[PDB]
């Protein structure tokens, strides 16, 4: 399926507090009012290209989506990033995995790291061998789909993995719906409010009024 | 020689065919093995966590001081502040890029930096 992203996939561009200011930034962002490919965690876990980087999101009620695979060939010829949540914990690996024929979680590892009702939103990008993760989580009033209106994603994790990514996939817990949108190098103008928070944005290349 | 040593974006890794092996023998100067360490320093505005041996003083407030936070050298009147820094943010900036507020590294409170009193004479 498909839907439109509206005013979504903005994130804090750097770890600096700013307030009462309109700040210009250029980065890999999800474009405003872009299409996103839509998939259903019911009745759906295909391989995806990664391109420059990915916004990923899920609208949820039971936590079916729990992880991701990233790499180039995904066939044990090279190191490949694996990310998983297992209830109270997060686990991350980069082994030369020979993956399953149809990847699910059953209800050289040169790096390792450890730690509808709702919408979960994530951004993934790879720069200078660092893999960067931003996210936000919220309740939602719209039952069906991604909500219209504005919210911003915060950096949680940043991993010096030194690995190439051009394909990715998502992992289901097996014995809700989820969304994919590619980032683009865009100038955005960000409204930081009195309380340090990004509360509005302009995607400068959206339309002539945005320019 | 010691043929167990071999060669082939920024910080790229990749694992006729591509590998060639060094003939490292003691008799080899440019043909001899060298070890190399490259240190990359992550300056970014998160909490600092690899710091020099330089010992911390006590804190001072409402008085003009020559401060240093995590290597951010400056001068100003430090004062407590209402600025809601989000958990990932260590510093806040002015329109001029100059740091306007900081979070202290030992006690996680937020200080405004105000430049010491000045004017034309
Ligand atoms: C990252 O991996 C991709 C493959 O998924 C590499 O792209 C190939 O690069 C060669 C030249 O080196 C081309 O002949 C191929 O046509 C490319 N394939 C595709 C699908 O574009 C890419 O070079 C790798 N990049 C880095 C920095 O390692
Ligand atoms: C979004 O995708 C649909 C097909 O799913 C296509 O018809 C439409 O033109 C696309 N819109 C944009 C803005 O790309
Ligand atoms: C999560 O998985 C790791 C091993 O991958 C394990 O040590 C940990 O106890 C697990 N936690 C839960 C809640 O399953
Ligand atoms: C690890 O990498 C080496 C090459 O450096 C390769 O020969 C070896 O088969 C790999 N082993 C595993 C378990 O992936
Ligand atoms: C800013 O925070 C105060 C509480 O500290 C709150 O009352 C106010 O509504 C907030 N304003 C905005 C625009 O978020
Ligand atoms: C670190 O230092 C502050 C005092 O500057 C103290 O309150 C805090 O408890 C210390 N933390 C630890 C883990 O010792």
């Amino acid at each position: 399926a498909y839907t439109n992203s509206f005013t979504r996939g903005v994130y804090y561009p750097d770890k600096v507090f700013r307030s009462s200011v309109l700040h210009s930034t250029q980065d890999l962002f999800l474009p405003f009012f872009s299409n996103v490919t839509w998939f259903h965690a019911i009745h759906d876990n295909p391989v995806l290209p990664f391109n420059d980087g990915v916004y990923f999101a899920s609208t949820e009620k039971s936590n079916i989506i729990r992880g991701w695979i990233f790499g180039t060939t995904l066939d044990s010829k090279t190191q490949s990033l694996l990310i998983v949540n297992n209830a109270t914990n997060v686990v991350i690996k980069v082994c030369e995995f020979q993956f399953c024929n149809d990847p699910f979680l059953g209800v050289n590892c040169t790096f390792e790291y450890v730690s509808f009702k709702n919408l979960r939103e994530f951004v993934f990008k790879n720069i200078d061998g660092y893999f960067k993760i931003y996210s936000k989580h919220t309740p939602i009033n719209l039952v069906r789909d991604l909500p219209q209106g504005f919210s911003a994603l915060e950096p949680l994790v940043d991993l010096p993995i030194g690995i190439n990514i051009t394909r990715f996939q998502t992992l289901l817990a097996l014995h809700a719906a989820y969304y994919v949108g590619y980032l683009q190098p865009r100038t955005f103008l960000l409204k930081y409010n009195e309380n340090g928070t990004i509360t509005d944005a302009v995607d400068c290349a959206l339309d002539p009024l945005s320019e | 020689g010691n043929y167990n040593y071999l060669y082939r974006k920024p910080f790229e890794r990749d694992i006729y065919f591509p590998l060639q092996s060094y003939g490292f023998q003691p008799t080899n100067v440019g043909y001899q093995p060298y070890r190399v360490v490259v240190l990359s320093f992550e300056l970014l505005h998160a909490p600092a966590t690899v710091c020099g041996p330089k010992k911390s003083t006590n804190l001072v407030k409402n008085k003009c001081v020559n401060f240093n936070f995590n290597g951010l050298t400056g001068t100003g009147v430090l004062t407590e502040s209402n600025k809601k820094f989000l958990p990932f943010q260590q510093f806040g900036r002015d329109i001029a890029d100059t740091t306007d507020a900081v979070r202290d590294p030992q006690t996680l409170e937020i200080l405004d930096i105000t430049p010491c009193s000045f004017g034309g004479v």
